[PDB]
C-alpha cells in the first residue's frame, strides 16, 4: 500500500499491515492463488466471491 | 494483477468499518487513525498493488 | 515451505501453553516472556518461514 498524497502516509503503513495480516493468517495464500491461476487458465476466466 | 487489487480495495473497505478500535493497534501496535465513513467510496488516499 | 509453516505456528502455540517457565528458561539462557492465553489465536507478533 502506497499512499498518493503527503498526508496518507500514516494510513498506508496502517492498512498495509492489517491487509498482510489476513491473508497471512486468515486464509492459505498458496491454495488461493493456485486455485486463481488455474480458475482463469483453464475455464478462460476467474470469478470470486468476497464476503 | 488488478484482480487482487480489486480484492484489497474491498477488504480495506470492509476493514474501516467491521474491525474496532483495539483489533487494530493489536495488530499494528501504532496509533489508531480513523477514516469518514462517506469516504469510504473513493479511494482517494490509498493505492494497492502487489508485492 | 507453507507446509512446515503451518506445522511452525500449531508447535508455538503449544508451546505457550504446555511449557513450563523454567523449562523455557533451561533452553534459552534469557529472560522468560509471556504471551495472553486469549491472544493465542492470532499470531499478531510471529512469523514463521523455513530457513
Amino acid at each position: 500500500v502506497t499512499p498518493v498524497t503527503w498526508e496518507d502516509v500514516q494510513g498506508a503503513r496502517q492498512n498495509e499491515l492489517v491487509l498482510n495480516y489476513q491473508f497471512r493468517t486468515k486464509l492459505n495464500r498458496v491454495s488461493f492463488i493456485d486455485n486463481y491461476v488455474r480458475s482463469v487458465v483453464d475455464d478462460g476466466t476467474g470469478i470470486v466471491r468476497v464476503g | 494483477a488488478k484482480g487482487m487489487s480489486e480484492i484489497g480495495n474491498k477488504i480495506i473497505a470492509m476493514n474501516a468499518v467491521f474491525l474496532a478500535e483495539h483489533e487494530v493497534v493489536r495488530i499494528t501496535n501504532e496509533e489508531f487513525v480513523t477514516i469518514k465513513r462517506e469516504d469510504l467510496k473513493g479511494n482517494f488516499d490509498l493505492e494497492v498493488d502487489i508485492s
